[PDB]
């Protein structure tokens, strides 16, 4: 309900799905 | 110094929005950015039910919504990294809020003039540069599978 707390929840989701998406050379 | 390049930046973001969010066109060429577009598109198409559920109890259609959108964009990158999948991802979300926001005439306007130069900022123009830029998008884009 905080705006602190939806933009912390959209950015995670959003990082997520970058993560997942992401087709960069992965770390060792 | 990139003075003379930081307007070009957000011009080109907000032309992806316009294209991929408004399917509208923009006020410059921008030729390499025409496959990350199709891409994008693609994206949007294949995940929309994902980012739909993103702002599913988010009152987002307001001034101060959009804004908080654009905040989340810059948290993105909050743990210290930066991929060209989170990238994609943020040019993915905001072109998503434009369109949800096309039978609004004011506040697509807004998020037209405020979320490219979030984004801007939350891909980051060092990480972004160092990568080759959008000729590095570009390649990445046509180069890859998804």
């Amino acid at each position: 309900e905080s705006q602190e707390d939806i933009i912390r929840n959209i950015a995670r989701h959003l990082a997520q799905v970058g993560d997942s998406m992401d087709r960069s050379i992965p770390p060792g | 110094m990139d003075e003379d390049v930081l307007p070009g930046e957000v011009l080109a973001i907000e032309g992806i929005f316009m294209a991929c969010g408004l399917n509208e066109p923009e006020y410059l060429y921008h030729p390499l950015l025409s496959p990350i577009k199709l891409y994008i598109t693609g994206l949007m198409r294949d995940k929309e039910s994902l980012f739909e559920a993103m702002l599913a109890n988010v009152r987002f259609h307001s001034t101060t919504g959009i804004n908080q959108l654009g905040l989340s964009m810059l948290q993105v990158s909050g743990d210290g990294n930066m991929n060209w999948g989170r990238a994609l991802a943020i040019l993915t979300f905001g072109s998503f809020v434009a369109q949800k926001l096309s039978n609004e005439p004011h506040l697509r306007d807004f998020a037209l003039a405020v979320l490219p130069a979030y984004a801007y900022e939350a891909i980051g123009p060092q990480w972004f540069r160092a990568r080759g830029g959008w000729r590095g998008l570009k390649a990445y884009c046509t180069q890859v599978l998804t």
